[PDB]
């Protein structure tokens, strides 16, 4: 069984990477310019995109990669570190809105997770929550576009 | 410092 | 909840032939789609409403193996181009779609689910058009609306250049006029 | 003619799952 998703974490803190055509993604504000852990030693980054927050490095073992959405859909569906997942109304490019808000404790530790539409199919990843008095009703995500441009 | 996976996630729950 | 699939492979070939002369099938079920196969070929049986339903162009008159022996079929339509037993102990069924959604999404043998347009009662248009290849062995797999209900079978590819644009489907209403004749 | 044999499943309930660690 392979993962599309990885659960992973530097020194300071933990969050999530997708991979997505080949390549592991995850976000720049959480990994850096870093490199990533394998039984050979340290790989280094492929794509590093400080504006779009968006670092990428090959895809790693035990997991497989995630197709990228061309259905269009608006009903999205964000996967926590925690494997829950969260219906979010695309509101932008680049936007949108849970459908039933959560503490942001519930999204903690999820940036670089993946935002799937009704197919499964990547939409975006996560980049960071958007809450007000500590309630997510909101997220910001990177379009796969821009990765799929990026390559 | 590297970062270093430690966890998985498979969207479809495919067990074992 | 967004639409993932996994498949499993439970049998091979040699296991397969036996199984297949005996019509004894010891295996456990699990499941709401079924890879099935006759020496002559694979495909897909989908189980909706307690009913496993596949195409008849597939299955022909055929029983299917079972932990009691073969089991005979309680309907075939040749003309529907469909055939269904009961559904086997341990699958789960799925339900017809009642939403009318024209967003539909097939689900392959290689569980890949691919969106389609429906663009009549019995066509829809991939979004992302595949090699023929690709869409082989599909032949009995469903194609779910965006709540994961059952609107239809896949039947046939739309292809030109070795290449499918478009799916014809059984839509999920011929199962019901099977079952009533 | 010989019966059909099911010799795979492809299973739609799963819902995302942390892969246990053995
Ligand atoms: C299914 O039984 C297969 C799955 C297809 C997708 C590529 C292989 N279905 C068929 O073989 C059907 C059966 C036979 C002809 N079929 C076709 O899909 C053919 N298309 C077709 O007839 O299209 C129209 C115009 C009627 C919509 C293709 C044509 C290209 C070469 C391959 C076959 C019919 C319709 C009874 C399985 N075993 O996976
Ligand atoms: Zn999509
Ligand atoms: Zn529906």
């Amino acid at each position: 069984v392979e993962g599309e998703v990885q659960i992973v974490s530097t020194a300071t803190q933990t969050f999530l990477a997708t991979c997505i055509n080949g390549v592991c993604w995850t976000v720049y504000h959480g990994a850096g310019t870093r490199t990533i852990a394998s039984p050979k030693g340290p790989v280094i980054q492929m794509y590093t995109n400080v504006d779009q927050d968006l670092v990428g490095w090959p895809a790693p073992q035990g997991s497989r990669s995630l197709t990228p959405c061309t259905c269009g859909s608006s009903d999205l569906y964000l996967v926590t570190r925690h494997a829950d997942v969260i219906p979010v109304r695309r509101r932008g490019d680049s936007r949108g809105s849970l459908l039933s808000p959560r503490p942001i404790s519930y999204l903690k530790g999820s940036s670089g997770g993946p935002l799937l539409c009704p197919a499964g199919h990547a939409v975006g990843l996560f980049r960071a929550a958007v809450c007000t008095r500590g309630v997510a009703k909101a997220v910001d995500f990177i379009p796969v576009e821009n990765l799929e441009t990026t390559m | 410092g590297s970062v270093v996976i430690v966890g998985r996630i498979v969207l479809s729950g495919k067990p074992a």
